[PDB]
Parts: C-alpha cells; sequence; structure tokens
C-alpha cells in the first residue's frame, strides 16, 4: 500500500474537504469519532482504505489531510462540526487575515509567511507515511488564497518531493455563486504558476453544477452545500479506485499514463450520472446503457462544453453499483454508432474500465437519491479549452485597461507577471487547438 | 469489440475494450522571487511614507 | 474582524450618533449597553462595531472628535448617549468657524495627537482590526479639515488598513456658509489620496428626497440623517450580519475598485421613507429593484445615465425569493447595458441577509461606482471658481497660514479627477 | 425588450434582418463585443461558440451551426459523402468526386478516369473544364489550393428559346429544434449564352452563376428565372411540373445531408442555440435527373425575395425562441 496525502487550500477547498472525508467515512464504514469496527487489524495495517487513513493504537482512523486557509471562520467550522474529533488540531492551520480575492496576497504577501509551517505540518504527515504517492490538491480559481498560495505550495511541493505525483480538483469560476470580479486575473495566474507542477487537474465549473443541481435536484437556488455534496460524489468517484480493491487507477502516476499524454494538456473532464433527486417520489432505475450514454450529454459534465467539435486523447469509464462487463460493452457499440467521438490519430480509439459493486453512497439527509448504478466518465477532449477561451477573454476585457491590477502591483507582484501568464495561456490554448483540429 | 487485460476481485472488475488502433524552480529562485517581491513593497511603503513627510 | 469608528465635526457627530442607534437596535442593543434581542444572529458578529465590557455591556468601538463641545455635548445626552466609552470623547473648545485651514493646520493640529492615542488604544485591543470608517462633512471645518488631517495621520501609523468615509457633501440648497466649496474642494483631494472608499452623501440629493419624494415641505437635518443611518445600516449589513457575505473591508474594496483613485460611491436605498410615517405595504422585488436603479433614490444628486456603472453592488435584506431577486437584478442589467462598462466582466453584484431593519418587512442598499459621479465635483469646482476667480473670502485661509497655490492645486487635482472619470467613460 | 450584436457587416440577408428586428421596436442593437446579447448574427470565420451560453439568465442564440462547415466546403462535402453510410458511396444524387492535394485519393481518381477512356464515354471534370487528366492535375499544383475533381454533367437540361444552362438555388433554414424548412420560392441562375458542347473553355457558355454573367438580362430580368415561369416552361415544353419532375428529388437531397450531420451539429440538449441559412445549389440533367453541386453556409438571396425570406427567417428562427408582445415555408419532415 501507498499513501495519499490530501491538501485543502482556502474556502472552496476546505469546504469540499469536508464533504468528500464525509462520504470517505460513510463508505468505509467510518464513524464520526475515528472509530471502524470492521477494521479487525487494529493500530495500523496496510488495506485500500489505509492510502487515505492513518491509524491510531487507541482504533481511530485519520484522515492523511491537511487543512489551510489564511482566514479561520470555515476551518473553524471543521474544529466544531460533526467531525471534529476525525481530525487533530495540527492539521487545521487558519491565518488572521485572508488574501482579499488577491492573488498576489496570497502568494507573496501573507503565503511568505505561512508557507514554512503548512510544509512542517505536511511533513508530519509524510513522515507516517511508508511510501508516499503524492498529494491530492483542492482549491478555487477565484479565491486568493486557492489561486494564490496554492501556486506556492505546488511550486515547493514539487523541490521537497520531486518524485512525488500531485493531482488538482480546481473550481472554476463562475459569476451566479461568486461575489468577485477580479477571478479571470487569479485563474490566469494561478494556472501560469502551477501548470508544470501538476500531472493531472480536473476542473470543476460551479455554473455546470449549479445548473445541475437545478435541473436534476429541482433545487431553484443552489447553495455551496449542495454544491459540495455533488462535487464530493464525483470526487469520490475519482479517486474510489485509490481506496478499493482493483487494477484500474490503483496509482497517482496511473492517472498521467492513463488520462494525460502530452503533459501540459492535463485537464480531463469528467462527467457524471445519473443526478436523481431524493425528493422525487417516484423513479424508474436507469440502465448501463441510459447512465452510460448519459456521459455523453453535455448537460452532466463539470464543465460546460462540446466534445463533439473536439479530439479524445483518453477515456475511463468508473462505474458504481450493479454492473457487469458484457452490458458496458454493449452500450458502447450503440453509442459509437449513433455519436460523434473522434479520436487523435496517435491514440487508440477505446474505453478503460472500472467497476466497483458497491452502489454510491448517500448522505443522510442530502438532496441525492440513491441509486442502483452510477458512471463517472475522466476524458481528455480538446474540448475542454473552451473553458481557458472564456476566462482568457474575460482576463483580456480588464487588462486592456490595467482594471484592478494596482492591487496586485501594490502587495508587490510586477506587471510583467500578468503578461507572462496570459502569454502562458495562449500557448495553452494553442497546444489544444493544434491536437484538436 | 476486443476486450482486453480484465482484471477481477471481489469488490468489482477492470479491463478495457479497444473500438479501434491509432493511425523546475529550485529552492533559491523561488526564495529570491518572494523576497524581490517583499522588497517592492517595503520600497512602495517607503515613498508613500515620505511622501507623507513632505 | 474590528473595526474602529471615528465621526468627527457637527455633521460627523449627528449621522454619527444616529448610524450607532440605529445598528444598536439591530444588535438589541439598549441605550446602557445591555444586550436584550431574541436572535444569536444579532450577537455572532457584534464585535465587529462593539467592545465587551466586564459585566456583559457592549460598548462601540467610536471615537468622538470635534473642536467645540456644543454637539458632542448633544450626543451625550441623546437618546443612546451614554452608550459610549468617555473617555473616547475627544474635544477642543476654540471651534473651527466651518475653516478648513483652521481644522487641518491649526486648531486641529493642537488636538490631532490626542484622538490618535485614543484610536491606538482601540486598535491595540483588536484581535485582527480590518480597518476604520469617519462619519463627517465636507463642506465645515472640523469634520472637513480635521478629519482629513486624521486620515493623513492614520495612514502613516496604519498604512496597511483600510479606511472608508461616509462623507456629506455641501450644497447651496442646504447651506451654512460660502466657503463650503473652498473647503469641499481642499478635503476631495486628501480623499482622493488616503481612502478606500469614500461615500459621496449630497445634501442636496437628501434634501430633493425628503421634499421632491418624501412630500416633506421643510426638511431639517433630522430628517436627512433619517436617510443616512439608514443606508449606513446597509452597507454595513453585510458585515455586521452572517449570510451569503462574509468578506472584509480589503476584499469588499477589492471587488468594488478598479482603479485607486476613482474610488467615490453614490449610495441608495428602497424604499425611500420618512421618519414617523408608517407604512404598511411591503414593496415588491420587482419594486425594490427599479427603484434603488432610479436617480431619485440615489443619494449623491447625479444622473447614472450620464456616466457609465464600473462597478455595482447591492445588498437586499429580509424574507424573499432571492431567484426572484437574480430574476429582476439580471432584468435591469440586460435592459439597460449601456450604463455598464463592457470592459469589466460581472460587475454588477447582488447579496441578501435575512434579517430586515427596523420598520421594514424588506429593503435594498445599493452601491453604485459610477462615472456619472464627476458631476458632483464638476459641480463643487464651478462654486470654487466662482468665488476664487475674484479671490473671495480668502483671508479667512491666507490668516491661518495657508497660500493661494494651495487652492490652485486642489483645484487642479480636482479638475484631473474629473477628466480620469470622463477617460473611462468614453472607453 | 431583446438584445442583439452584429459581428458580420457584409451579410446581404442579416442586414436585412437586423433592420427588421429594430424596425419591430422590442430589439435593442448592441454593440460588437457586447456579452449580454439574446442574439448574435455572427461572423463566418472564427465564430467564438465556446463563448456563448455563459451569461446567466440570459438565453442565447446564434445564427450559425457549428460543425455545418464539414457540408459547406467542396474538399469536405466530398467527404462527409464518401464516408457516411447514410448516403454514401453509390450516391446516386451527387457527382463522382475525389479529394485531390497539390504536391489524398488521386491514384484513385485516374484508376475511374481510366475505364470509359477505356471505353464509350464522356470522360469531361471539373475543378477548371477539361477533358484531359493531366491538364487538371498540374492546374491543381500551382494553385496552391486543396481542389476536387468532379464528373461534368456532359448532359445538362437547356432551356428553350436559348439552348441555355442553368443551376438551380435552394433556401433553408434550419431552426434550433432542427426543423429543416424549404424556402417555397427558388431561383434559376441561367446562363445568358447557349451551351456549347465542344469547347470548354468558353465558361461563360459552362458556368452559370450571376458574377461572370455580368448577352445578359436577355430572357430574363438579370439571368434569373424563378419558380412560376420555369414551372410554367415545364407543363408546356415536357408536360409536367416542377414539383414533380425536379423538386421531390431537391426535398429528399436536402433532407437527407441535413440528416447525416445532425446528431454532429444539433443543440437540442445545448447551452446555447443555433439556427442557420443554408444554399442548397442543384443541377438538372436532360431526364430530369437531380444531382447536388454544392452547399452554401453564408448564402446572400435573390433581391425580390430579401424582403419575404428575412421575414421569414425572423418569424420561425428568432420569434420562435423570443416571441413578441399561410406560411412561407415547407416543412421537410422527419
Ligand atoms: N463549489 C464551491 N465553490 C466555492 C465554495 N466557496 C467558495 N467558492 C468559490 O470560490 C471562489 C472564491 O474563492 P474562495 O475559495 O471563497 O476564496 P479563498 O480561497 O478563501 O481565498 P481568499 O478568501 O481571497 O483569501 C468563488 O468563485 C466561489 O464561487 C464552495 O464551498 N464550493
Ligand atoms: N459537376 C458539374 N457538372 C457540370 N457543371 C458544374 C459542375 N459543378 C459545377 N458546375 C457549374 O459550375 C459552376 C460553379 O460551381 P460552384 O458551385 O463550385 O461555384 P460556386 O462555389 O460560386 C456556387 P455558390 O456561389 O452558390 O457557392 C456552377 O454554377 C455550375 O454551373
Ligand atoms: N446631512 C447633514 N449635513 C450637515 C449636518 N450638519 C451640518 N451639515 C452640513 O455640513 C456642512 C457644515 O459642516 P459642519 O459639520 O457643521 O462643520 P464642522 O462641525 O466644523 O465639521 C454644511 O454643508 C452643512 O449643510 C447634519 O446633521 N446632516
Ligand atoms: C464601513 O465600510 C463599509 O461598509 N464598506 C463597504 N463596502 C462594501 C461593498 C459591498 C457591500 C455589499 O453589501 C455587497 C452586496 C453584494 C455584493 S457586495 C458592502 C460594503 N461595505
Ligand atoms: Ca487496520
Ligand atoms: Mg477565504
Ligand atoms: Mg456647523
Amino acid at each position: 500500500m501507498r499513501e495519499c496525502i490530501s491538501i485543502h487550500v482556502g474556502q472552496a477547498g476546505v469546504q469540499i474537504g469536508n464533504a468528500c472525508w464525509e462520504l470517505y467515512c460513510l463508505e468505509h464504514g467510518i464513524q464520526p469519532d475515528g472509530q471502524m469496527p470492521s477494521d479487525k487489524t487494529i493500530g495500523g495495517g496496510d488495506d485500500s482504505f489505509n492510502t487515505f487513513f492513518s491509524e491510531t493504537g487507541a482504533g481511530k482512523h485519520v484522515p492523511r489531510a491537511v487543512f489551510v486557509d489564511l482566514e479561520p471562520t470555515v476551518i473553524d467550522e471543521v474544529r466544531t462540526g460533526t467531525y471534529r474529533q476525525l481530525f487533530h488540531p495540527e492539521q487545521l492551520i487558519t491565518g488572521k487575515e485572508d488574501a482579499a480575492n488577491n492573488y498576489a496576497r496570497g502568494h507573496y504577501t501573507i503565503g511568505k509567511e505561512i508557507i514554512d509551517l503548512v510544509l512542517d505540518r505536511i511533513r508530519k504527515l509524510a513522515d507516517q507515511c511508508t511510501g508516499l504517492q503524492g498529494f491530492l490538491v483542492f482549491h478555487s480559481f477565484g479565491g486568493g488564497t486557492g489561486s494564490g498560495f496554492t501556486s506556492l505550495l505546488m511550486e515547493r511541493l514539487s523541490v521537497d518531493y520531486g518524485k512525488k505525483s500531485k493531482l488538482e480538483f480546481s473550481i472554476y469560476p463562475a459569476p451566479q455563486v461568486s461575489t468577485a470580479v477580479v477571478e479571470p486575473y487569479n485563474s490566469i495566474l494561478t494556472t501560469h504558476t502551477t501548470l508544470e507542477h501538476s500531472d493531472c487537474a480536473f476542473m470543476v465549473d460551479n455554473e455546470a453544477i449549479y445548473d445541475i443541481c437545478r435541473r436534476n435536484l429541482d433545487i431553484e437556488r443552489p447553495t455551496y452545500t449542495n454544491l459540495n455534496r455533488l462535487i464530493s460524489q464525483i470526487v469520490s468517484s475519482i479517486t474510489a479506485s485509490l481506496r478499493f480493491d482493483g487494477a484500474l487507477n490503483v496509482d497517482l502516476t496511473e492517472f498521467q499514463t492513463n488520462l494525460v499524454p502530452y503533459p501540459r494538456i492535463h485537464f480531463p473532464l469528467a462527467t457524471y450520472a445519473p443526478v436523481i433527486s431524493a425528493e422525487k417520489a417516484y423513479h424508474e432505475q436507469l440502465s448501463v446503457a441510459e447512465i452510460t450514454n448519459a456521459c455523453f450529454e453535455p448537460a452532466n459534465q463539470m464543465v460546460k462544453c462540446d466534445p463533439r467539435h473536439g479530439k479524445y486523447m483518453a477515456c475511463c469509464l468508473l462505474y458504481r453499483g450493479d454492473v457487469v462487463p458484457k452490458d458496458v460493452n454493449a452500450a458502447i457499440a450503440t453509442i459509437k454508432t449513433k455519436r460523434s467521438i473522434q479520436f487523435v490519430d496517435w491514440c487508440p480509439t477505446g474505453f478503460k474500465v472500472g467497476i466497483n459493486y458497491q452502489p454510491p453512497t448517500v448522505v443522510p439527509g442530502g438532496d441525492l437519491a440513491k441509486v442502483q448504478r452510477a458512471v463517472c466518465m475522466l476524458s481528455n477532449t480538446t474540448a475542454i479549452a473552451e473553458a481557458w477561451a472564456r476566462l482568457d477573454h474575460k482576463f483580456d476585457l480588464m487588462y486592456a485597461k490595467r482594471a484592478f491590477v494596482h492591487w496586485y502591483v501594490g502587495e508587490g507582484m510586477e506587471e510583467g507577471e500578468f503578461s507572462e501568464a496570459r502569454e502562458d495561456m495562449a500557448a495553452l490554448e494553442k497546444d489544444y487547438e493544434e491536437v484538436g483540429v | 469489440m476486443e476486450v482486453i487485460e480484465l482484471n477481477k476481485c471481489t469488490s468489482g472488475q477492470s479491463f478495457e475494450v479497444i473500438l479501434k488502433p491509432p493511425s523546475d524552480p529550485s529552492l533559491e529562485e523561488i526564495q529570491k522571487k518572494l523576497e524581490a517581491a517583499e522588497e517592492r513593497r517595503k520600497y512602495q511603503e517607503a515613498e508613500l511614507l515620505k511622501h507623507l513627510a513632505e | 474582524r474590528e473595526i474602529v469608528h471615528i465621526q468627527a465635526g457637527q455633521c460627523g457627530n449627528q449621522i454619527g450618533a444616529k448610524f450607532w442607534e440605529v445598528i444598536s437596535d439591530e444588535h438589541g442593543i439598549d441605550p446602557t449597553g445591555s444586550y436584550h434581542g431574541d436572535s444569536d444572529l444579532q450577537l455572532e458578529r457584534i464585535n465587529v462595531y462593539y467592545n465587551e465590557a466586564t459585566g456583559n455591556k457592549y460598548v462601540p468601538r467610536a471615537i468622538l472628535v470635534d473642536l467645540e463641545p456644543g454637539t458632542m455635548d448633544s450626543v451625550r445626552s441623546g437618546p443612546f448617549g451614554q452608550i459610549f466609552r468617555p473617555d473616547n470623547f475627544v474635544f477642543g473648545q476654540s471651534g473651527a468657524g466651518n475653516n478648513w485651514a483652521k481644522g487641518h493646520y491649526t486648531e486641529g493640529a493642537e488636538l490631532v495627537d490626542s484622538v490618535l492615542d485614543v484610536v491606538r488604544k482601540e486598535s491595540e485591543s483588536c484581535d485582527c482590526l480590518q480597518g476604520f470608517q469617519l462619519t463627517h462633512s465636507l463642506g465645515g471645518g472640523t469634520g472637513s479639515g480635521m478629519g482629513t488631517l486624521l486620515i493623513s495621520k492614520i495612514r502613516e501609523e496604519y498604512p496597511d488598513r483600510i479606511m472608508n468615509t461616509f462623507s456629506v457633501m455641501p450644497s447651496p440648497k442646504v447651506s451654512d456658509t460660502v466657503v463650503e466649496p473652498y473647503n469641499a474642494t481642499l478635503s476631495v483631494h486628501q480623499l482622493v489620496e488616503n481612502t478606500d472608499e469614500t461615500y459621496c452623501i449630497d445634501n442636496e440629493a437628501l434634501y430633493d428626497i425628503c421634499f421632491r419624494t418624501l412630500k416633506l415641505t421643510t426638511p431639517t437635518y433630522g430628517d436627512l440623517n433619517h436617510l443616512v443611518s439608514a443606508t449606513m445600516s446597509g452597507v454595513t449589513t453585510c458585515l455586521r450580519f452572517p449570510g451569503q457575505l462574509n468578506a472584509d473591508l480589503r476584499k469588499l474594496a477589492v471587488n468594488m475598485v478598479p482603479f485607486p483613485r476613482l474610488h467615490f460611491f453614490m449610495p441608495g436605498f428602497a424604499p425611500l421613507t420618512s421618519r414617523g410615517s408608517q407604512q404598511y405595504r411591503a414593496l415588491t422585488v420587482p419594486e425594490l429593484t427599479q427603484q434603488m436603479f432610479d436617480s431619485k433614490n440615489m443619494m449623491a444628486a447625479c444622473d447614472p445615465r450620464h456616466g457609465r456603472y464600473l462597478t455595482v453592488a447591492a445588498i437586499f435584506r429580509g424574507r424573499m425569493s432571492m431567484k426572484e431577486v437574480d430574476e429582476q437584478m439580471l432584468n435591469v442589467q440586460n435592459k439597460n447595458s449601456s450604463y455598464f462598462v463592457e470592459w469589466i466582466p460581472n460587475n454588477v453584484k447582488t447579496a441578501v441577509c435575512d434579517i430586515p431593519p427596523r420598520g421594514l418587512k424588506m429593503s435594498a442598499t445599493f452601491i453604485g461606482n459610477s462615472t456619472a459621479i464627476q458631476e458632483l465635483f464638476k459641480r463643487i469646482s464651478e462654486q470654487f471658481t466662482a468665488m476664487f476667480r475674484r479671490k473671495a473670502f480668502l483671508h479667512w485661509y491666507t490668516g491661518e497660514g495657508m497660500d493661494e497655490m494651495e487652492f490652485t492645486e486642489a483645484e487642479s487635482n480636482m479638475n484631473d479627477l474629473v477628466s480620469e472619470y470622463q477617460q473611462y467613460q468614453d472607453a | 425588450m431583446y438584445t442583439f450584436v452584429v459581428r458580420d457587416e457584409n451579410s446581404s440577408v442579416y442586414a436585412e434582418v437586423s433592420r427588421l428586428l429594430l424596425a419591430t421596436g422590442q430589439w435593442k442593437r448592441l454593440r460588437k463585443d457586447n456579452p449580454r446579447f439574446n442574439l448574435m448574427l455572427g461572423e463566418r470565420n472564427r465564430l467564438p461558440f465556446g463563448r456563448l451560453g455563459h451569461e446567466p439568465g440570459l438565453v442565447q442564440l446564434v445564427n450559425y451551426y457549428r460543425g455545418a462547415d464539414k457540408l459547406c466546403r467542396k474538399a469536405s462535402l466530398v467527404k462527409l459523402i464518401k464516408t457516411s453510410p447514410e448516403l454514401s458511396e453509390s450516391c446516386t444524387w451527387f457527382p463522382e468526386s475525389y479529394v485531390i492535394y497539390p504536391t489524398d485519393e488521386r491514384e484513385v481518381f485516374l484508376a475511374a478516369y481510366n475505364r470509359r477512356r477505356e471505353g464509350r464515354e464522356g470522360n469531361v471534370w471539373i475543378a477548371l473544364i477539361s477533358s484531359e487528366a493531366s491538364e487538371l492535375l498540374d492546374f491543381i499544383d500551382e494553385q496552391g489550393q486543396v481542389h476536387v475533381i468532379q464528373k461534368y454533367l456532359e448532359k445538362p437540361l437547356l432551356l428553350e428559346p436559348g439552348h441555355r444552362k442553368f443551376d438551380i438555388r435552394s433556401w433553408v433554414l434550419v431552426d434550433h429544434l432542427y426543423n429543416i424548412y424549404l424556402y417555397r420560392e427558388g431561383v434559376l441562375r441561367t446562363s445568358s449564352e447557349p451551351y456549347n458542347s465542344a469547347n470548354f473553355q468558353d465558361k461563360t457558355c459552362h458556368l452559370t452563376n450571376h458574377c461572370i454573367q455580368k448577352n445578359y438580362g436577355r430572357y430574363e430580368e438579370g439571368n434569373e428565372m424563378f419558380f412560376e415561369e420555369f414551372n410554367q416552361y415545364l407543363m408546356d415544353a415536357l408536360n409536367t411540373t416542377l414539383e414533380n419532375s425536379i423538386l421531390l428529388q431537391i426535398k429528399h437531397i436536402i433532407r437527407s445531408c441535413l440528416m447525416c450531420i445532425e446528431p454532429a451539429i444539433s443543440t437540442k440538449h445545448l447551452h446555447y442555440q443555433s439556427f442557420q441559412l443554408f444554399g442548397f445549389d442543384f443541377m438538372v440533367d436532360e431526364e430530369l435527373k437531380v444531382w447536388l453541386i454544392e452547399v452554401n453556409g453564408a448564402p446572400a438571396c435573390a433581391q425580390k425575395l430579401y424582403a419575404e425570406l428575412c421575414q421569414g427567417i425572423v418569424d420561425v428562427a428568432i420569434s420562435s425562441v423570443f416571441p413578441l408582445a399561410t406560411s412561407i415555408f415547407i416543412k421537410l419532415h422527419h
């Protein structure tokens, strides 16, 4: 067994981290106080769930996780939440005042004062690791902490842990649920600095999750709580192969191998189905074909875009529940003949399939109904470049007038870093297009 | 069409089906960037304090 | 996340007292300083503006400043007069005679250190001070002259702290002396340099609202200040109550201020209510939204159709459908998208608090960063020039050591501010 | 009051459309780069589809189908046809064509060129119009461009009097629900010169769009014969109607092309939606068999029909999405 350390940065990262660890506990039969009645090896062991949990002699299973925010409100809700006993104080790191949606403040000003402390608390987790794979890093693009401190953390992790893999779960900014206006700056800045330090990054657009919540969960005005429970389900689907017995995506390294042939283009599109309201008094359970076909509807993607007008480089199907290989292949054959699925010529047209017999666990009192089978598709399509196009355009609109730039310069950042970041993004969009058309 | 590398266990199974074959900065430089920005802040603050002194 | 409050001069102390009496009621604090409310929501962020006293009393983090004791004695004998920390009353005896020079250079200079001592004493008690706020007028001598002197010295001792002002602009309609354009012009340049937010509360607009809309035939300063305290309650709701928004002063300013000098806001409020006059039908969300964007609810007496919105913030209070809020807000913009700049994407932001103010089942506070605010400064500039052409009333200032050059400079950098607004209006 | 932007100033059709919208008083025009639009009359090159449908609370519609260029390019149409089971490759209404690149299916083309060299036939082709394979291939190699080699219809239907050649242009509107509407008014873009069988660089003789022709205006005003006249001619000269002899095939071809690419371009479940006006060009041989020549994604209209067509576009493509406070189209059912 090889361990994985989770790092949650800023408000978005922390609250999503909480939703995920809550879900993890329910899935592995771990109680809020850290006890796991089914774990017969008291005080240790190297089972698959031990990738994410370590054990105390008293029998408590604790998350290999560190929480970091430059302001205490959100992490304090972990300290006093229902899973307060799960973590120990040294996993929760808080600052005094936040980065105020300012990357430069997250990266340079405040980030410099706390980076050594964070790395120290991370080191203490790594010391209890017999064989560390690397890190899963959760954060927003838009926050000053989420963008600024994360990119600095990623740089140092590449230094202190050179051969370890680093994966991102990144919240892409959406105006519907944000009161910020400078997020296009922070996103481009943090993507430029982190790009070489990240092996695989799963982007989640709040716009997509928002509409999925409205359309399929019938929630009129989705809150962060609604958004995070759904996001945690997707994240769980992606990490389940690291926490359970299996042969697909059992290592962080395998995520790059299976999903990322070209290093810079390491942003796989996630699609999830089915999403069913728990208030839906009568639901006809969906078949393998129906949920697999739904993986090619844009309305179910974590980022709204059109894969028909792009090219695939890789594609994984991760099923949970009552699913057998025969019905998957039968579904794929029909979907192939009915849909536009184009691979790049230097890649085989195919699917790597993983099946876990345990159906998705839902949070009691949540919005999601229990289903007999669910699927998460991870596809590396060039169509996700539409998201960079949107972002870079908003960046260009503001930066031409140098709007809000003084806030960044005032924290010690140089104006040229804006243009350097934007040029790197310009290169990225062109990489996607060469591969894509 | 062709199902390969099928692996089974009690928790589930995995396989691969093919439809068709084909056709870093150092600690030194990091700490220098962080300290260059801190200087620019301290320079900007000194220009403000000098201005207020006037 | 403590905020330190400062009120300077007659106007500053009168709207300041009003502000503290309004939010004390919202937080359930009585004039003795004792909490008697029925919601924990009232106390969750009460430390932002209040200090906890042994014997569970809450003491406003407020510093009261004047160059004469007249108005501050009225405060101490006012409704909530006894709630303030007695040591935080800092006052001289000589007065300022509506003279910026007296407030900024002579009389105020003699008292300013004493004020800073109290500021420091209140700051050192703060776990993490997020910033300062100041209430004052620009047309007199103390609030205008000593207030900006104060702001300059606070920025010297706390260069990394947010400073926001609620500033009452002078108008011939509601006028005390003829030298108000002089004092205002001198003050505006100080504000351009040393504040992060300045809420431009125009006495002209406040008058017109009380008259044309609230149908008060002879409005007093008291009527005018009812609108101000109601607006200040709304502007700070975000900070005083839990909800969608938990930004500190800095984060709030970052998303509202695209250029450092253009931080003068047009505030607004809906529904517009005169004091005492109850009315029983609450507004529908389309009514709230349409009024808060209408010029008649603006408190800066500028026509927003004569400029363009750089950023807009709106806070809705009460029990209501935010989905309906979303639709009406995006109704207004998509209808009038020519009065919003197109190079700042999604520059119109909204938030809701469940707790309505006293007397209303729902309300909305408007905060517009419009280029139309240049009309306010052009107005002051014209009135400045009309007298300065003939060097009229200048002897009041030269007698305190000021030179004509300082006026010429003040005049020029306000004209720069005006032209700077014109630059982005045509972008 | 809805909003729209205009990003193609040289569109004859949508200049007319935008003015119709304004004259309703329920549509307001914004300028080019204002993202808060309901309707986008977009540019023809590099239209930013990826930025559509991401404005909260705004239904967005664009007058172009993303991906429809595979139908509206000559190199693409041949390949789209040739590789799609719904059409190809025994497709009876599309001329034998091949994809040729300058120094690909070059070897494939001459394998066909030979066998009715190698016995019986007309072997005239087009890109220039020639009968000699060699004369085309190094025409093609000093253009630079990628060209298409297509069998020349040596037996076209010829209008009398005049012994003239012609091509038929049909206008097809596809709405956001992928309804296929055929404009009841087509036009015959005729040749004013009599057709010359023997010599082929006559080109005034062999090429029929209303640019080259300007014997102009001899028979009909502007070398444009509309459907009422052409129908009357078919009745008088051939004892048949336009509907039976030609239009059934046209309707069949239009529906078949658009049904093929529907799954590739449909916006039924997208976050934005599309409609698009197409111009189908047909060719009729002497046995009243219809052939598809090409498809234009940015067609212009005939002058008399601008008022009717553009009004039709507003009614069923735009007002169907954004309503306001017997039909000129034939719906090709599927
Ligand atoms: N999905 C999701 N998005 C969130 C959540 N919280 C904040 N966001 C998004 O994150 C962006 C704002 O960044 P935050 O994470 O809140 O800020 P931060 O990382 O704490 O950084 P600073 O507050 O500036 O120091 C906005 O676009 C929000 O929509 C959350 O709980 N779930
Ligand atoms: N295979 C063929 N056989 C006979 N004639 C043909 C032909 N292909 C084209 N033509 C003639 O050559 C002319 C030019 O063809 P083409 O359609 O390529 O021009 P074009 O691209 O300008 C049409 P549009 O302007 O509507 O897009 C047509 O008008 C037709 O008369
Ligand atoms: N809105 C409002 N304006 C006032 C009030 N009192 C004075 N003013 C205005 O403030 C200016 C006079 O400044 P004042 O505060 O009296 O001078 P100071 O005491 O020396 O600071 C004039 O423009 C008055 O119209 C008040 O209570 N409310
Ligand atoms: C005392 O100083 C302030 O209150 N400044 C201040 N600046 C502000 C900017 C915005 C808001 C606000 O309520 C928002 C509503 C919707 C988006 S921001 C509130 C603010 N308050
Ligand atoms: Ca164990
Ligand atoms: Mg934060
Ligand atoms: Mg006075």
